[PDB]
DNA sequence: GCCTTGACCTTCCCCTTGCTGGAAGGTTTAACCTGTGTGCAGTCTGACGCGGCG
């Protein structure tokens, strides 16, 4: 539970929704990144990708 | 302080042995209340207005 | 405004009895950084004119 | 307050001495329901200063009446507050250790002093391997390097007259041994003979290092601690937000341990126990 | 990235050699790394993680 | 080069400021070295007014007071 | 002896004896080197005596008589 | 063939510098011994201090002896405790009676009587009276050695040759460094007599160009020759049996010294075992490791071994006590002592059955009134338990900011209140010189304006005179003249303050 | 406005019984049990230094 519920709360996806408006609801949704675990870093890149 | 200590000696009057910690609408701030909420702990007495 | 305190203070209230006038000190970062030094086995120290 | 310049030196321990007002002696920092400090801990009054504008530990002494005093219930002096920033304490060592960026930059400054490479010194350090003080026969040389079943085999072949020793403290009394003086002037003269790329380039490094602590009064062996200073609460605060939660200065945890240690080591000394636990230790030590 | 197995190959960071140099990597989801690769001076090398 | 004209100063404090401060302060340690504040970061640091701009007119006073006592 | 063994024999506890021994009541039993308050059978029975003086209703310094009479 | 491991290994070590793969190899060195070296260490441990209670016969020197400790321990008319349990006790080859040991120490008293006149019998060594004395140590043999206090007694010999032996030294310091002396010469004939003046001619037969310049210092070398010499005086003999014994009971605790080392370099692996065991994340391996170490070497020194059992598990729960206790006194910033620890160990253990068995975290009332205490405790334990929280955490979800950023000096001043404070004092001291000289300053030193003190009716009353009621009414008609409403208004604003 | 003059209030501290409760702090148990690590960290990267190695 404690994995859990760090993980859902304080990792850097667990993002507040937005609710300006449904658009910004559901691409918020409807997102993807590279960042975090297994993933990249802005130092670590360049431009290819 | 002996100045202030004076001017209770002029007039007497104290505070208590309380003081305030009261909330208040910050600088500049301004509107309208629509609505309040109060979450109690179980087995506190739950006041009037509770 | 923004370290020495005898300076803001004084000139608060020198301001405020219409002076416009100025009396500096030495900011408190520059000793921090002397203690930090000086925790280090560092005889700095300053010399008079 | 005005002045004209800055100077810059080590530190020698009878200087960081004057500079403090009273040794440590324990990690307590404070009670967990009186939130103050105990006695020879971190945050001692009677050592850094008072908690407030003129009061005691226990308020035996407050408004300025009592003005050089000592609250001998405690043993806490009256004056403001303020010198939470000022008042830097100390700390007596059992075993010295050496400062790790006198050894461990880019030149070591120590074993290029010396001519001595780096991780012979490590080997000493982490206690792997022996090495000569003096060879106070013609046998052997200074800076000579041994193992320990080697240094048995020179000691049964010798025992007494020679110098040889592990740790620290050796490399205290090797460079306590040197002199920058005849061997400045060997390597000035050594200069003339071959002039050659290495042989300039190092002579070179080493006569202007040698130079250096020739006229700056510094001294070697004050780069190695039998002492240290403690820095002052404030800059290294242990504080509560309104929640009640206490923060904490990281810091703060890297002195603690390092006392417990010493003192700890303290506890086997007045044991005299076997040594390989007390090698142990003070790996540990330097490496805190 | 995908798991598996991918091959790749660098433009003689020997600029010296000005020559192209192969390697290929392995990928778990899970667990440890290798890397094959060529020197410029014609030989096989390996390194784990 | 640009980087090591900075570093290879006279003095130190505007060394070390900007580029591996812990190399800088060990080689200044050792030889016993003082600056005499005649740049301006330093003068900056302090606090005190810089020897420059509207300030040149005090700091050659209190030259020539290096000079006069 | 040991003390709860002696307290429990005579009902009371080592609190109460202690009280009863700061008043000066009964004989001192020594410590030992660790502290422990030697008790003995004389110390057993001037408790007891000095129990049973107050439930008679002779107080502290009347149920001490009593004790120092029980050693006279 | 260990150490030839370290020297290959070391020989290309990887530039290690990490002490826990050095200690792990330097452990792995020597290796268990088992089922024999428990006993044999101990038996020679046995032969060590047993070497030592042989020497601890015959004290002329140590008059002051187990018969003088037993006229102390019954000097205040009794004792039973465990001083005594520690005295004579002839084991099988448990508090004393009066009876027991008066019968215990009647025989050995019955030796000292005899043992001593017969001791100038033509020879301190005679062999009558050597024998006697011989008597008296074989029958202090069966019976065992005595506790802690008898080290003092071993050390009441030690104080002895830390004076006599530091006199030579320091006779030494006024003879040997500052003129030329020999040493292939000194050392016999100060072997030879070492109790007159005797060997100074005959050493300077030699005619010796450098003796015979003994001045200007010789009345503190023959002085210094004088503190040996009341010694000599104070002792009583000439010593070469009781340097005989330290000799004994130096070899005899330097066997024991010797023995249980290999006892803690058996047994190591023992404690890495334990304390990995006990590595929940709470502190760090090799202080725990260290104090594991200690455990064992307290195990040892007090061990049994005619009980059978193996040393380890005797050895074990000892060392658990030494970290399980270590680990609570340290480990926290702030200090919570032992029984606050384990009353929460307890708690949580309690609790997670709790939420077994309710599917759900557990309410205060029902893990109390099984836990048999009120909920204040439990509440107050609840507030106290969380540790501090990092004062370099970032609250910034990138490092954008710390969160010793968004806190305040809540204690330090305000310039506003500094410039009221001054006003006030201003004001008020406008409004005194507006009133009589005395009765101002009167008040001055009543409440302390403008001085660093305070003083009250009768001091300042009888500083001026005597006066105590009608200064009440002075300082009452001071306020009338003072409410007054045209002065007030310069401090009306100050009524808010 | 100087002296009291006696009589009155209020507060703080200390003191008597017969213990009780609680905190803070100490020292010993015999079936036994012997070599981490433990999840990192994904390899940025170009100049400039420097150490061994030719
Ligand atoms: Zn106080």
């Amino acid at each position: 539970s404690a994995a859990v519920k760090e993980f859902f709360g304080s990792s850097q996806l667990s993002q507040f929704m937005d609710q300006n408006n449904p658009l910004s609801e559901i691409t918020h949704k409807r997102r993807i990144s590279a960042l975090g675990p297994g993933g990249l870093t802005r130092e670590r890149a360049g431009f290819e990708v | 302080t002996p100045e202030e200590k004076l001017l209770r000696a002029i007039f007497g009057e104290k505070a208590s042995d309380v003081k305030d910690s009261s909330l208040r609408v910050p600088n500049g701030v301004s509107g309208t209340v629509i609505d309040v909420q109060v979450f109690t702990r179980d087995g506190v007495e739950k006041d009037k207005r509770a | 405004k923004s370290d020495d305190v005898n300076g803001r203070t004084k000139m608060y209230k020198n301001i405020v009895d219409g002076n416009h006038q100025m009396e500096p000190g030495m900011p408190e970062s520059f000793n921090v950084l002397l203690k930090e030094i000086r925790s280090l086995g560092i005889n700095i120290e300053l010399e008079d004119e | 307050e005005e002045f004209d310049a800055i100077k810059i030196a080590l530190a020698s321990p009878d200087m960081i001495r004057s500079w403090s007002f009273g040794e440590v002696k324990k990690p307590e920092t404070i009670n967990y329901r009186t939130f103050k400090p105990e006695r020879d801990g971190l945050f001692c009054a009677r050592i850094f200063g008072p908690v407030k504008d003129y009061e005691c530990l226990c308020g035996k002494y407050k408004r300025l009446k009592h003005r050089g005093v000592i609250c001998e219930k405690c043993g806490v002096e009256v004056t403001q507050t303020k010198v939470r920033r000022e008042r830097m304490g100390h700390i007596e060592l059992a075993s010295p250790t050496a400062h790790i960026w006198f050894l461990k930059s880019l030149p070591s400054r120590i074993g290029l002093l010396l001519d001595m490479p780096l991780r012979d010194i490590e080997r000493v350090l982490y206690f792997e391997s022996y090495v000569v003080i003096e060879g106070g026969m013609t046998n052997l040389e200074r800076q000579q390097i041994l193992t320990e079943e080697q240094y048995l085999d020179a000691l049964e072949e010798f025992g007494d007259e020679f110098d040889a020793k592990m740790g620290a403290e050796a490399i205290q009394a090797l460079l306590k041994s040197m002199d920058l003086e005849q061997e400045c002037e060997q390597l000035r003269e050594e200069l003339n003979e071959t002039n050659s790329e290495t042989k300039r380039k190092k002579l070179t490094k080493r006569i202007k290092l040698l130079e250096a602590f020739v006229q700056s009064g510094n001294k070697p062996e004050w780069m190695i601690l039998t002492v240290l200073p403690v820095l002052p609460p404030d800059l290294r605060p242990l504080v509560p937000l309104d929640g009640g939660r206490f923060a904490t200065s990281d810091l703060n945890d890297l002195y603690r341990r390092v006392i417990n240690r010493n003192n700890r080591l303290k506890r086997l000394l007045d044991l005299a126990a076997p040594d390989i636990i007390v090698r142990n230790e003070k790996r540990m030590l330097q490496e805190a | 990235r995908s798991p598996g197995v991918f091959f790749d190959s660098d433009k003689g960071k020997t600029h010296s050699s000005g020559k192209v140099l192969y390697n290929a990597r392995i990928i778990p989801y899970r667990g440890s790394w290798l890397d094959f690769e060529f020197d410029p001076k014609d030989n096989l090398f390996v390194r784990i993680d | 080069g640009i980087t090591k004209a900075s570093l290879a100063t006279e003095s130190f404090i505007s060394a070390a400021s900007f580029q591996e401060t812990t190399r800088v302060l060990t080689e200044a340690a050792v030889a016993g070295k003082r600056d005499e504040l005649r740049g301006l970061k330093e003068n900056v640091i302090v606090g005190r007014l810089i020897p420059a701009g509207t300030g040149y007119a005090y700091h050659q006073d209190r030259m020539r007071r290096r000079a006069a006592g | 002896m040991n003390i709860s063994d002696v307290a429990k024999i005579t009902g009371l506890t080592s609190k109460a004896i202690r009280f009863y021994e700061e008043k000066g009541l009964v004989t001192p039993p020594m410590r030992s080197e660790n502290g422990y308050r030697t008790y003995t059978q004389q110390h057993l029975n001037e408790l007891t005596l000095l129990r049973q003086a107050r439930q008679v209703g002779f107080n502290l310094e009347e149920s001490g008589e009593l004790v120092n009479l029980f050693n006279d | 063939a260990a150490a030839q491991v370290l020297s290959s290994v070391e020989s290309e070590i990887g530039r290690t510098t990490d002490p826990v793969r050095m200690y792990m190899r330097e452990m792995g060195t020597v290796e268990l011994l088992t089922r024999e070296g428990e006993i044999d260490i101990a038996k020679r441990i046995e032969d060590g201090i047993n070497q030592v209670q042989c020497s601890v016969a015959e004290y002329p020197e140590a008059i002051t002896y187990l018969l003088e400790q037993y006229d102390r321990v019954e000097a205040e008319e009794a004792r039973l405790s465990d001083l005594i349990t520690g005295f004579v006790d002839p084991n099988a080859e448990n508090s004393i009676d009066p009876e027991l040991a008066r019968e215990k120490f009647a025989e050995l008293r019955a030796q000292y009587v005899v043992t001593r006149d017969t001791i100038k019998a033509k020879g301190r060594s005679h062999a009558t009276a050597q024998e006697e004395i011989l008597k008296l140590s074989e029958v202090f043999k069966q019976f065992r050695l005595v506790p802690k206090q008898f080290d003092y007694l071993v050390n009441s010999m030690r104080v002895m040759m830390d004076r006599v032996r530091t006199q030579e030294r320091l006779i030494m310091k006024l003879c040997v460094e500052q003129c030329k002396m020999p040493k292939k010469n000194f050392i016999t004939l100060f072997t030879g007599n070492e109790t007159s003046d005797t060997w100074f001619n005959a050493a300077i037969a030699m005619n010796k160009p450098w003796s015979e310049k003994l001045h200007d210092v010789s009345e503190e070398v023959h002085r210094a020759l004088q503190k040996l010499q009341q010694i000599e005086e104070e002792t009583g003999l000439t010593i070469e049996q009781v340097k005989d014994i330290n000799r004994r009971m130096s070899i005899g605790e330097a066997k024991a010294r010797r023995a249980k080392k290999e006892m803690v370099e058996a047994n190591l692996r023992l404690v890495i075992s334990i304390a990995k065991k006990y590595t929940n994340r709470g502190l760090q391996f090799l202080d725990l490791i260290q104090e594991g170490n200690i455990g064992l070497m307290k195990a040892v020194d007090k061990f049994e071994y005619r009980r059978g059992y193996k040393f380890s598990t005797y050895a074990t729960w000892w060392i658990r006590q030494a970290i399980t206790r270590s680990i609570a006194d340290q480990a926290r910033t702030i200090r919570i002592p032992v029984h606050m620890i384990e009353t929460i160990n307890k708690l949580n253990r309690i609790s997670r059955q709790m939420l077994q068995e309710m599917g759900r975290e557990p309410t205060p009332e029902e893990l109390a009134e099984r836990m048999l205490m009120p909920e204040d405790k439990i509440r107050k334990v609840l507030k106290i338990a969380k540790e501090p929280i990092s004062m370099e955490t970032p609250i910034g979800d990138d490092e954008d900011s710390h969160l010793g950023d968004f806190i305040e000096d809540t204690t330090l001043e305000l310039p506003l209140d500094s410039a009221t404070t001054e006003s006030l004092r201003a004001a008020t001291h406008d409004v005194l010189a507006g009133l009589t000289a005395r009765e101002a300053k009167v008040l001055r030193m009543r409440f302390g304006i403008d001085m660093n003190t305070d003083y009250t009716l009768e001091e300042v009353g009888k500083q001026f005179d005597v006066t105590r009621e009608r200064i009440r009414q002075i300082e009452a008609k001071a306020l009338r003249k003072l409410r007054h409403p045209s002065r007030s208004e310069v401090l009306r604003s100050f009524l808010d303050d």
